[PDB]
């Protein structure tokens, strides 16, 4: 950590209700789901741990 | 309670906590001392000041007596403490003996102060050096300096702490009698004395100048910048010694 | 490692370290040995000559700690003369508050409690001794006890101490003494102290005796010349034959 | 790794007090001659720059009007010692009425040496053994005698001794200059003959400090004037 | 190597560090030795020097006017437990009117040496005495050791190479009860002239002699006062 | 024993201490705490380091003790270590008030204070006091005060400064917006809370995350109060209604 | 005999953590859990009762002590520890009471028991307390609930735990504390709360269970804790 | 975690990084050390004592041997471990015990004359200076209102009151003996009290006593005084327990 | 090394290694120099004042000085520039002054 | 005694919802007057005012070393003091200086801060609480104090009839005093407002 070493430091938090909606549509579009599907409803469920 | 020997011999023959002691005051700010015929000015090097904090409360250069000034480098946590012991000295020895403490006694006692703390059992060592300054019952200017190890030496001009090494050599080829003529001279001589360990110009060396059987004066700000614009000025008439 | 530095300091196992090397510095010491028989006890001491410059019979291992109450001593003998005061003292403020002779039972609890007082902290080390106290009263009849380093006294019928407890104890156990007279115990002390002492491992010896009993009128002396004399001849005979 | 302050070197000697000896080969050079004229004490000052005052330096104090006393090692330490020695001479003075012999002075001096103990003690006595050799020189009732005292509290008549950072080569200079015959004069030449090889730089009057102490006179330190006049005929 | 920084750990083997030490201290000092006859008690002792412009340490000090000493270990520690004799015989003069009889004298000695020899951080005295009294026992020797025991002799030596002497003593300790007290002082000095190198010999700048008798209270002799006793004395050959 | 002593009261080979260097980096950990001077009254900030849901609130402030009448001080650093020393600074300052019989001047309650912490670090090898103290007051002497001192045992006078979490980024935000004078007290709050914001990483303050208490001059009497949540929420809203006029320049 | 050590054990590291406390509260999370909720007109303290065989006497000892008139403690952690600031408590509160005539305020006792815990974190030759008190009392029309730790440090809370599981049970009284609860079911939650991090059958001799009210506070007989074992009341 | 070392802290007393103190989890082997189990019963009217007395030798007195003391009149105990610290720790007992009726005028009772051992023990916890002791009293002793009791205090502090117990060597085993003739019940008069205590320490040791190798001190409501039990009394219970 | 305290000293024993050169941080003068070289294959807007950015902090290593010349001309890489502005040093002074201050 | 040294007067009195505590102001050493104003009463905080009278040193140390106590209580708790609690302390203060006492004997006037209930009460030179709820007097002139105000009090007052009695009950009390008088002044507390006004008296 003496500035200057490493170049750059990103921070990764855990998703919000926002991104993990987003994050639970990317692995939804894998596997047969159904018409009527509301996964808003579900990120809101969610606390918001990880992807 | 807490009787153990913080200081004992080492085997090479020296004393540890005295010698690293020695490295609490180089990491000090500098500070030096010159004495005239009837004016004595030492000046500390860093103000310290960062545009918020106070000129008042920041100050290294106290007041024992009224005759007697001193300044330190070291940690200013003990020389505070010091500095105290030293006021209380100061007014117990009027009570006693008519007389106001002379520069010598008040310094003896500083260092003496300082030997018992490096040979009594739970105590470190005080980590400061001391300049005592003043005029004695005859008008006789007077310069000591005070170590941990509690020694004390007089001099003719000195600085202590850090970068003292660099300023007693530029002391040496400068301190004559052809300055330290007058009073114009000899805060010339500090000054011109410091800026060689300052690397942001006058703009940061507080200096105290006290004057035969007159009281401590520290020079504001407006005076000091005076007496950096003559030194400046004088470097370039030193071209008509170049040409 | 470091559970011997300190007293304070348990080890794993469950048990302090420096009284156990302290009682080690009296198993290399000469041998003493107590016998108390029905009226009176008697000491006896294989104090070694280690040169011929020492004065006879001087620098004892018997003090008397009371004027009725032995304390024979085994073990570094500088920390024993250090007891044997501290015992003269408390048998001295016994007979001030409370007006008679200390009975032995309270003098060895009471120093065998302030040895244990040096086993608790840092500050101190623990005493290198063991030593008994012998004493005769009619209202009592004779007792013998035995402190070690630990604190720990113990009623005793005979015991010994030193670099020969375990030839000496056996000397004992095959003697009966709960029927003898005084005056035939100390031809069997004599007698035990020449078959438990090596002349292959040490030079030669003096034999020292005390009596504390029905003989003297409950006073501790140190035996007679001319009786002392007696047992160094009637054990003789016993290692010639 | 740590041990206590007063531990034996199963060599068979204290440890501290074995290296306290080691801080005094770190200090000046001290030079002392008994004479039946008097004793002198010569002790060169050692300044470090040219701007220090070469007289705010001390290292030969008055005890008495009869009684020198030269420093060499930490002379700090001597501090508490020098004042020490005084309230003796004084006290000894305040009862029985008469000057103290020099040899009573330095025993009640030598009896602080071993005195340190980081514990069983006031919250007030010494940690460490004084690191400061002495050479107390007076003039009593047995004539002039002159005494060296080490931080071993074993202190010793000497007819001649040398201390500090020349103490080995110093002491083998003055077994071929002394003998029982001399005065006054002949000694103070001779020391600091034997002071001038052994410093670091040339001899000036500021660089000594010397002393005598004679049965008709009081102890007198010679000036920067009386030097100039000995220095000249070396 | 761990059980050597206190007095107060024991050894494993069941010793104590600390206190072996300090009696090699007692051997670093200078050669002593002290007999008795039954009317004289003697301490003659080799003083040294530790250059050739140099007094020689006194060995011998005196206690009271019965009592000698000569120590051997650190002066420092001797002149210690030379004033608290001091000043327990004077203690027994200002309360009983007598001389505090010797042997409860060195009873004091040892409870006062063995107290810092079992408390934290605290040393033992590094020094040994010889102790030469005589009151109404007739004479005593005394030796006394850092570790605080002490001892009864009928003649006794301590300090460095003392083992040669001992030996001489041993041999003639039949003699000593029979002599007068001239002859008696020259068995201490043969005996003593046994524990220098073979190189050298006993003069009257380096030897020291105390006396305590039956009528006559301890003195000490030096330099010019030891001439009667080194002339007459036998020559040593190799 | 001296196997088991730490020796915290020696120095190090380097010219340090380093019982009182590792206390300072204690006191990088506490709650943010800073303070502003002005020429109409002085304010201390600090932000609630402990809070949660079941936690209760039953004292005016749980940082902000009051020392006399006319002098108040924050706390950084160990919690338990503030309850002693604010217990000695309310004793001296009556021990002042028993005998001169006025109100204690502001510099001086702040060195008496070190001379306490600098025993500590200079001989008895205890542990030192690993605080450090924001003290607003006034006096006759000075006017309105503000000081800092260390578990060095160092102080100093300050017009604005900042003691715990994240200290060396307020400063920095100070140095540029704070003027030599020209503060009015409804300045220095904008000022407080625009530090405050940028030092914390939440999104934004709450009345019930922080805590403003001032200290003004009222009828030659000094008035020593905490802004309730009402105050400080009109003082969250006008901070984001600058933000919101803060990107009129594209 | 002994001095005494002078000199502390509590030291900083580099980190600039005082890592004895640290140790300290890891003894705190391996005792008892108890919980502590503020009604709305008292204070309830229950905590689980330590026993394990059927030989002790479960009336011998008592893990809910009365300070005062006003005041209670239960902890979690060393029972040594206990009983000493038990003791230390109860004469704080009788100088109080001594030179005021008044009943020395909750707000009070806690900050001055908690000065003694912080003394030996900084005292010669001691480690520090192994406790963690909660405090109920009932004073000026309120009642009250602290928490001191053996840092020193102290927070008034409006419900908690300690001891442990107090992660578990700190969570799960965040939820079931709605506040204008009535003295009964804090009781009642309370017990429930206890529940969440004990295994086995709950009895009237098994947890112990305090009440602070207007009244003034007491230990809850074991008949009375039977009823409120009906896991309904 | 996982029982690391701080440095020091199996050397004083000062807590682990897991959160205990290895050096009063060392204190408890001390008692154990000593060799000898002691068991307690109460009844209904009484409590009783019964200890393994071992005389290693012939030498030894038996009359001077014993771990049973008595405290006050009506205070009995039987000390278990170093036999130092023990005969330490009852020397202190009486001092209290007498202390108390100085100070109050009405004899002490068991339960507190138990705490104040208790809280003398815990000092020695909370400082380096010292170990702790390396014994356990057990105390026994009727009180006016609440029959009789018995005490068993540790060397960390922790005390509790029991209706039986066991300390030293055989502690896990005999409290699992013990627990068994408590859940049954009986009506505990003094023949029944005596007989669990004699026949759980006969055979969780194996021994079957001799008169002499048992000493049983007892202390009934009827008669309140601590009794030690001669020879020719414990016998009457040793050839009965043998019928039966 | 950085830790030179921490070695075994034999290992350091004059005549195993003969010269000990000690680099302290730079005075600021020299703390000019540095951030004086770094910025010369820059192009630095006119509005920037070296000596503004250098004594704004304090007690910089010549690594940090390269950690903020290099972060301020990377702004200026998120806005196609070429100009390294006066505030493109203040965002990046101030992202490794939270750099110096988080993580510590 | 030497509690005459100086000479005072003190006297509280209840009224309804209101408390009035009056002084004389005489500094005199014996029988010579040296200043006609000396204040014997003291602000303990708002609507509570504690009256010292007798020698006239420990007058002032017992309100200083009484406000050392009270400042360091209304901080270390923020609760403002009850006059229950301001009796109960300045009793321990002097029972703390049991043998060699002070010669000071404190009256209390004051109203609870959390309703308005009057409370006033007198002290012994050595530290007896003794509250009543009629009057309360101590100085040189009790005597005369007791006898005035025992048939010119009422049950229940205003605020303009207590300090109508207490005046014309003080005035005619310290005129009948060798050591007492030139100057009354009287504190009247109501809830609202403390209102202070000092009398005429013989200035002889």
């Amino acid at each position: 950590l003496r500035p200057g070493r490493i170049d750059r430091k990103i921070e990764f938090p855990p998703p919000n209700e926002e991104a993990r909606l987003d994050i639970l549509k990317i692995h939804s579009r894998k596997m047969n789901l159904t018409r009527g599907i509301n996964l808003r409803k579900i990120a809101e469920l969610m606390p918001g741990a990880s992807g | 309670s807490y009787d153990r020997a913080i200081t004992v011999f080492s085997p090479d023959g020296h004393l540890f906590q005295v010698e690293y002691a020695q490295e609490a005051v180089k990491k000090g700010s500098t500070a030096v001392g010159v004495r005239g015929r009837d004016i004595v000015v030492l000046g500390v090097e860093k103000k310290s000041v960062a545009k918020l904090q106070d000129e008042r409360t920041v100050r290294k250069i106290c007041a024992l007596d009224d005759n007697v000034c001193m300044a330190f480098a070291g940690l200013t946590a003990d020389a505070r403490i010091v500095i105290n012991r030293a006021r209380v000295e100061c007014q117990s020895h009027r009570l006693t003996v008519e007389d106001p403490v002379t520069v010598e006694y008040i310094t003896r006692y500083i260092a003496s102060l300082k030997q018992r703390y490096t040979q009594s059992n739970g105590r470190r060592p005080f980590g400061i050096s001391a300049l005592i300054v003043g005029f004695d019952f005859d008008g006789t200017p007077r310069l000591y300096q005070t170590d941990p190890s509690g020694t004390y030496h007089a001099w003719k001009a000195n600085a202590i702490g850090r970068g003292a090494k660099s300023v007693r050599e530029f002391l040496e080829k400068n301190y004559t009698d052809e300055a330290i003529e007058t009073d114009d001279l000899t805060i010339k001589l500090v000054i011109k004395a410091l800026l060689e360990v300052v690397q942001s110009g006058g703009k940061n060396i507080e200096l105290a100048v006290m004057r035969r059987d007159q009281s401590l004066k520290i020079l504001n700000p407006e005076e000091i910048e005076k007496y950096v614009a003559e030194i400046e000025k004088e470097k370039e008439e030193n071209e008509k010694k170049k040409q | 490692t470091g559970y011997d530095l300190s007293a304070s300091t348990f080890s794993p196992d469950g048990r302090v370290f420096q009284v156990e090397y302290a009682m080690k510095a009296v198993e290399n010491s000469s041998t003493a040995i107590g016998i108390r028989c029905k009226d009176g006890v008697v000491f006896g001491v294989e104090k070694l000559v280690l040169s011929k410059l020492y004065e006879e019979g001087s620098n004892k291992r018997l003090f008397n700690v009371d004027r009725h109450v032995g304390m024979a001593v085994a073990g570094l003998l500088a920390d024993a003369r250090s007891l044997a005061d501290i015992a003269r003292e408390e048998a001295s403020n016994f007979r001030s508050n409370f007006g008679y002779n200390i009975p032995l039972k309270h003098l060895a609890d009471r120093v065998a409690m302030y040895v244990h007082a040096y086993t608790l902290y840092s500050a101190v080390r623990p005493f290198g001794c063991s030593f008994m106290l012998g004493s005769y009263s009619v209202n009592d009849g004779a007792q013998l006890y035995m402190i070690d380093p630990s604190g720990v006294s113990y009623g005793y019928w005979g015991c010994a101490i030193g670099k020969a407890r375990q030839a000496a104890k056996t000397e004992i156990e095959k003697l009966q003494m709960k029927e003898m007279t005084c005056r035939d115990i100390v031809k069997e002390v004599a007698k035990i102290i020449y078959i438990v002492h090596d002349e292959v491992k040490d030079k030669a010896f003096e034999l020292e005796l005390s009596w504390v009993g029905e003989l003297t009128n409950g006073r501790h002396e140190i035996v007679p010349k001319d009786i002392r004399e007696e047992a160094e001849k009637y054990a003789k005979e016993s290692l010639k034959e | 790794y740590d041990r206590g302050v007063n531990t034996f070197s199963p060599e068979g000697r204290l440890f501290q007090v074995e290296y306290a000896i080691e801080a005094i080969k770190l200090g000046s050079t001290a030079i002392g001659i008994q004479t039946s004229e008097g004793v002198c004490l010569a002790v060169e000052k050692r300044i470090t720059s040219p701007l220090m005052e070469p007289s705010s330096i001390e290292k030969i104090v008055e005890i008495d009007a009869h009684i020198g006393c030269a420093m060499s090692g930490l002379i700090a330490d001597a501090k508490t010692l020098i004042d020490k020695a005084r309230v003796e001479t004084q006290n000894h003075w305040f009862t029985y009425n008469e000057t103290m012999t020099v040899e009573s002075v330095t025993q009640a001096v030598s009896n602080l040496a071993l005195q340190f103990g980081e514990e069983d003690a006031d919250p007030g006595a010494m940690s460490r053994p004084f690191g400061v050799a002495l050479l107390f020189g007076g003039v009593d009732e047995k004539g002039p005698q002159l005494f060296h005292m080490d931080p071993s509290g074993t202190f010793v008549q000497c007819d001649a001794r040398a201390i500090g950072s020349a103490s080995e080569g110093a002491q083998s200079s003055l077994q071929e200059v002394y003998h029982k015959s001399m005065t006054l004069k002949e000694a103070i030449k001779s020391s600091l003959i034997i002071l001038k090889q052994v410093m670091e730089e040339k001899l000036n009057a500021t660089n000594i400090e010397l002393a005598t102490v004679q049965p008709g006179q009081n102890f007198h330190m010679f000036t920067k004037e009386e030097l100039e006049e000995v220095i000249k005929d070396i | 190597n761990q059980y050597d920084n206190d007095v107060t750990v024991w050894s494993p083997q069941g010793r104590i560090h600390q206190i072996e030490y300090a009696m090699e201290a007692v051997k670093q000092g200078s050669a002593t030795v002290g007999l008795k006859s039954k009317t004289h008690a003697v301490l003659v002792a080799l003083k040294r020097a530790q250059s050739e412009l140099a007094a020689h340490q006194k060995k011998i000090l005196h206690v009271d006017n019965h009592i000698g000493i000569s120590i051997a270990g650190l002066t420092a520690d001797a002149r210690l437990l030379c004033n608290f004799m001091r000043q327990e015989c004077l203690d027994s003069r200002f309360v009983f009117d007598r001389p505090l009889p010797v042997s409860r004298l060195v009873s004091l000695i040892g409870s006062k040496t063995q107290i810092p020899t079992q408390r934290y951080g605290r040393r033992p005295y590094g020094v040994g005495l010889l102790i030469a009294g005589y009151d109404d026992m007739g004479p005593h020797i005394f030796q006394t050791c850092p570790s605080a025991n002490y001892f009864d002799c009928r003649a006794m030596s301590i300090g460095a190479r003392s083992q040669s002497a001992r030996t001489y003593l041993e041999r003639h300790m039949s003699e000593f009860m029979e002599c007068n007290l001239n002859e008696l002082v020259k068995h201490g000095l043969r005996a003593l002239r046994e524990t220098l190198p073979a190189e050298q010999d006993l003069t009257t700048k380096n030897v020291s002699i105390g006396i305590v008798g039956k009528d006559l209270e301890f003195t000490i002799y030096d330099d010019d006062d030891v001439s009667p006793f080194l002339e007459g004395l036998e020559e040593r050959p190799q | 024993s001296r196997r088991y002593d730490s020796r915290t009261t020696i120095f190090s080979p380097e010219g340090r201490l380093y019982q009182v260097e590792y206390a300072m980096e204690a006191i990088g950990h506490a709650g943010t705490c800073l303070g502003i001077l002005a020429n109409d009254g002085v304010l201390l900030a600090a932000e609630r380091r402990n809070i949660h849901k079941l936690l209760d609130e039953v004292f005016f402030s749980e940082k902000i003790y009051k020392l006399n009448e006319d002098m108040a001080c924050s706390v950084a650093g160990i919690t338990s270590d503030a309850n002693v020393l604010t217990n000695e600074l309310r004793l001296i300052a009556q021990r002042y008030l028993l005998q001169y019989q006025e109100p204690i001047p502001c510099e001086q309650l702040v060195t008496a204070l070190c001379d306490i912490k600098q025993a500590y670090t200079q001989f008895g090898g205890k542990r030192p006091f690993g605080v450090s103290l924001l003290y607003i007051g006034w006096d006759k002497h000075y006017g309105f005060q503000l000081y800092q001192s260390d578990p060095s045992g160092n102080y100093g006078g300050w017009k604005a400064t900042c003691i715990g979490n994240n200290s060396a980024a307020a400063v920095s935000m100070l140095k540029q917006d704070y003027k030599e004078g020209e503060m009015t007290l409804k300045s220095a709050l904008a000022l407080a809370i625009k530090v405050l914001n940028k030092t914390m990483d939440v999104s934004k303050l709450s009345a019930e995350k922080v805590e403003i208490a001032t200290l003004t001059r009222e009828n030659g009497k000094t008035v020593i109060r905490v802004l309730k949540q009402k105050e400080v929420e009109q003082l969250i809203k006008k901070h984001e209604e600058e933000e919101a006029k803060a990107e009129r320049e594209k | 005999a002994e001095r005494g050590y002078s000199f502390s054990l509590t030291t900083f590291s580099p980190s600039g953590k005082l890592v004895q406390i640290e140790y300290a509260l890891a003894a705190v999370a391996g005792g008892a859990p108890s919980v502590g909720i503020k009604a709305a007109n008292g204070v309830v303290l229950a905590t689980e009762k330590k026993q394990k065989s059927i030989l002790y006497d479960e009336r011998s000892v008592h893990k809910v002590e009365p300070i005062t008139k006003h005041i209670g403690l239960v902890y979690s952690g060393m029972g040594p520890d206990y009983r000493v600031l038990v003791h230390r408590a109860r004469k704080l509160a009788q100088q109080y009471y001594l030179v005021y005539q008044e009943p020395i305020p909750t707000a009070q006792l806690v900050q001055r028991v908690a000065s003694v815990m912080q003394e030996y974190t900084q005292s010669g030759g001691v480690r520090p307390f192994g406790v963690s008190l909660l405090i109920c009392g009932w004073n000026e029309g309120r009642p009250y609930l602290f928490q001191s730790d053996p840092s020193g440090a102290y927070f008034a809370w409006k419900a908690t735990a300690m001891g442990k599981n107090y992660v578990n049970g700190k969570t799960f009284l965040e939820k079931r504390y709605n506040e204008d609860l009535e003295l009964e079911d804090a009781i009642h939650t309370a017990i429930l709360t206890l529940k969440e991090s004990f295994e086995g059958q709950m009895t009237e001799d098994n947890i112990e269970v305090g009440i602070c009210n207007e009244a003034g506070f007491r230990r809850l007989t074991p008949t009375e804790v039977k009823d409120y074992l009906a896991a309904i009341a | 975690s996982r029982g690391s070392s701080a440095g020091f802290d199996r050397h004083i007393t000062i807590f682990s990084p897991e959160g205990r103190l290895y050096q009063v989890e060392y204190a408890f082997k001390a008692i154990n050390q000593g060799g000898l189990t002691s068991v307690a019963v109460r009844g209904k009217d009484c409590a009783v004592i019964v200890t393994q007395k071992k005389v290693p030798d012939k030498l030894l007195d038996s009359s001077t041997v014993t771990h049973l003391f008595k405290i006050t009149e009506n205070i009995g105990c039987v000390m278990t471990g170093m036999t130092a610290d023990s005969r330490s720790q009852v020397q202190r007992a009486r001092y209290e015990a007498a202390n108390w009726k100085y100070k109050y005028g009405y004899e002490i009772p068991v339960d507190m004359l138990c705490k104040r051992i208790a809280d003398i023990s815990q000092v020695y916890t909370q400082n380096a200076e010292m170990r702790p002791l390396g014994c356990c009293m057990i105390l026994i002793g009727i009180d006016e209102e609440q029959g009789p009791q018995v005490y068993k205090c540790d060397p960390a502090g922790y005390y509790c009151g029991f209706k039986a117990t066991a300390a030293g060597v055989k502690q896990t085993e005999s409290t699992s003996f013990l627990e068994k003739k408590v859940k049954k019940k009986f009506d505990w008069t003094f023949e029944q009290t005596v007989e669990t205590a004699i026949t759980c320490l006969s055979t969780v040791l194996s021994i079957d006593f001799k008169p002499s190798e048992i000493e049983v001190g007892v202390v009934t409501v009827e008669n309140p005084k601590f009794r030690i039990l001669t020879e020719a009394e414990i016998d009457a219970h040793l050839v009965a327990l043998a019928e039966r | 090394t950085n830790r030179i305290e921490t070695l075994d000293p034999a290992l350091i024993r004059p005549g195993r290694i003969d010269r000990k050169i000690e680099f302290p941080l730079p005075d600021e003068k020299t703390k000019k120099r540095i951030f004086q070289i770094h910025t010369s294959r820059m192009t630095l807007a006119d509005d920037v004042t070296l000596d503004d950015l250098i004594m704004a902090k304090d007690d910089l290593s010549g690594a940090d000085i390269k950690a903020i010349c290099t972060e301020a001309g990377l702004m200026a890489l998120r806005e196609r520039r070429m100009k390294v502005t006066n505030e493109d040093f203040k965002k990046s002074k101030e992202n490794v002054l939270y750099k110096k201050q988080e993580g510590t | 005694s030497i509690m005459s040294y100086n000479g005072g007067a003190v006297m509280a009195m209840k009224g309804k919802n209101c408390v009035a505590i009056a002084a004389d102001r005489r500094f005199g050493i014996q029988a010579q007057m040296v200043t006609t104003d000396f204040q014997k009463i003291f602000p303990m905080g708002d609507r509570l005012y504690i009256g010292l009278a007798g020698l006239a040193t420990d007058v002032q140390t017992v309100a200083q070393r009484l406000k050392f106590r009270l400042n360091l209580y209304e901080l270390k708790e923020g609760r403002q003091i009850k006059p229950y609690t301001l009796m109960s302390m300045v009793a321990n203060l002097l029972y703390e200086k049991r043998f060699g006492p002070y010669y000071t004997e404190p009256v209390i006037a004051g109203l609870d801060p959390k309703t308005f209930k009057p409370f006033i009460c007198s002290l012994d030179l050595i530290g007896c609480p003794m509250v009543t709820d009629d009057f309360v007097v101590s100085g040189t002139c009790a005597e005369q104090m007791y006898g005035m105000c025992e048939s010119l009090w009422e049950p229940n007052m205003d605020p303009d009839h207590l300090f109508e009695t207490i005046s014309q009950a003080m005035l005619n009390a310290v005129d009948r005093d060798a050591v007492s008088g030139m100057g009354v002044i009287v504190h009247i507390i109501e809830k609202d407002k403390i209102t202070t006004r000092t009398l005429k008296a013989r200035m002889d």
